[PDB]
């Protein structure tokens, strides 16, 4: 069934994006240098030795790409270090730090492998900026493949191309193309960290999050998952743009948990809970004056609180006029048994084995779009059950910080947690970095595959062996 | 505040 190329304007805007690429000043990329050993002792031993040897005239004659191409071909043993770096100097200083087992920020070390697989978390609601994606999606050619077959699902499904409104700078994201351009990113991280050999052990949604969560579990195809973000998300434009002033509910976030809400909203006939987000945070939706008393008497109490932008009431009775059509478009969707760990927060933070009972169920996602999102006791149940290392696929990564407060409450102060994409933040390296952590923590990655094949031997060090 | 390479902070 022939899929929609690559649109005309598309193709120019890439263009123009490119010419402009082409034009800034070349900065230094990040290296991740992997330096391992059954050992911790002998860990800090080769570490120093690097590090000697780096500061030696044929040592700062290599190019930090070939060193780390050199150590990325050693055997990753069972204790690891990786020191990620633009230059000679940082190198060296790293490679100090794994030495004397000291800390920095580029710098990762442990004495051996998490015990869990990773979470991977797919969230989005207030992730968005105005060029997410736009740098990755022109510099790799991974993540760009897996834009344009989404870019190539959305155009069939809803008619216009979610890759043209990536590159064009001009073009600002509303209800409906920021959840399915999001979900395109989503999509196209997670296979761009398949390809480096990662898995996701178990995945967690979070409302827009969840068609990717399911596709990465195995729960549906691609185009199933497609379907599920795209109805959600042009249903909940339409649904607002035809809803006018105080009858527009409105989203915010109060430091109240499950059980101060139960008390606090005898208050406020109309609140709903849209996503209990932390233990003493939750996303609370309604009409707007309600919103507003509410925010007041947290602010009042000493007490966390921020109002959102954005007219989406998910979660909501604002959804209640939605669910026939939703119903109906998401007809023939097959919802399959998911081939990883699922922590489904619109069944209540619920977890689902492997090789269980389909879930991603037409009457899934009408749950899911009305009803409460039990993200905070997911993530607690994920955590009871051993899980430690949490990565959020994302363009910005605001779910993490929820995750801490979670992982905190539970006993758990030392989880890793792993950002992908961000705003102020280079993405080629924000990836760069996020495989340096799945791989510094035992969990499959491929670190061999973060660099080019060799063509000749300049493409190597001569390392301390 | 997460910072440069992927740091809660």
């Amino acid at each position: 069934p022939e899929l929609p190329g690559v649109t005309e304007e598309a193709l120019r805007l890439k263009e123009a994006a490119l010419e402009e690429l082409a034009a800034q000043e070349v900065t230094a990329p990040l290296v991740p240098l992997a330096v391992s050993a059954f050992l911790t002792s002998r860990k800090k031993a080769a570490a120093a030795e690097l590090a000697d040897w780096m500061q030696s005239p044929e040592g700062q004659a290599s190019s930090l790409e070939s060193i780390g191409r050199s150590l990325s071909r050693r055997n990753h043993g069972r204790s690891r270090a990786v020191v990620l770096a633009h230059d000679h100097d940082e190198a060296i200083k790293g490679l100090r730090a794994v030495a004397a087992g000291k800390q920095a920020p580029n710098v990762f070390s442990v004495d051996g492998p998490v015990t869990t697989g990773p979470v991977w978390v797919l969230a989005g609601f207030g992730a968005q900026h105005r060029k997410m994606g736009k740098s990755l999606y022109l510099r790799n050619e991974v993540f760009a493949a897996w834009i344009e077959k989404v870019d190539a699902l959305v155009q069939d499904e809803l008619g216009y191309s979610v890759l043209e409104l990536i590159l064009d700078d001009a073009q600002d994201y509303g209800i409906e193309t920021t959840q399915v351009t999001i979900f395109a990113i989503q999509i196209a991280l997670g296979e761009l960290l398949r390809h480096h050999g990662a898995k996701p052990a178990a995945v967690i949604g979070q409302s827009l999050g969840e068609a990717a969560s399911a596709y990465f579990a195995g729960g549906l195809s691609l185009r199933d998952a497609t379907r599920a973000i795209c109805s959600r998300s042009h249903l909940m434009g339409e649904g607002e743009a035809m809803l006018f002033g105080e009858y527009i509910r409105l989203m915010a976030l109060v430091e109240y948990s499950a059980d101060e809400i139960r008390e606090v909203f005898s208050d406020f006939p109309d609140l709903e809970v849209c996503v209990y987000a932390a233990p003493t945070q939750t996303v609370i939706g309604g009409p707007p004056e309600q919103v507003d008393a509410i925010l007041a008497r947290a602010e009042a109490e000493g007490k966390f609180a921020r109002k959102f932008a954005t007219k989406g009431a998910s979660h909501t009775s604002q959804m209640d006029p939605l669910l026939g059509e939703l119903t109906a478009e998401l007809q023939g969707i097959k919802p399959t048994s998911p081939t990883c760990g699922i922590f489904s927060t619109v069944h209540e933070g619920r977890y689902i084995k492997p090789g269980g009972e389909p879930i991603h169920d037409v009457e899934y996602w009408k749950k899911g779009l009305r009803h409460s999102v039990y993200f905070t006791h997911g993530i607690r149940n994920a955590v009871d059950s051993g899980h430690t290392t949490f990565l959020e696929l994302a363009p910005n990564p605001v779910a993490l910080m929820q995750v801490a407060l979670t992982t905190a409450d539970a006993g758990l102060h030392d989880a890793q947690l792993i950002p992908t994409l961000a705003r102020k933040q280079d993405e080629v390296s924000s990836m760069v970095s996020t495989m340096a952590q799945l791989y510094v923590y035992g969990h499959d990655l491929d670190i061999r595959t973060l660099f080019s094949r060799a063509s000749g031997p300049q493409d190597y060090a001569n390392i301390p062996p | 505040k997460e910072n440069f390479w992927g740091m809660a902070v």
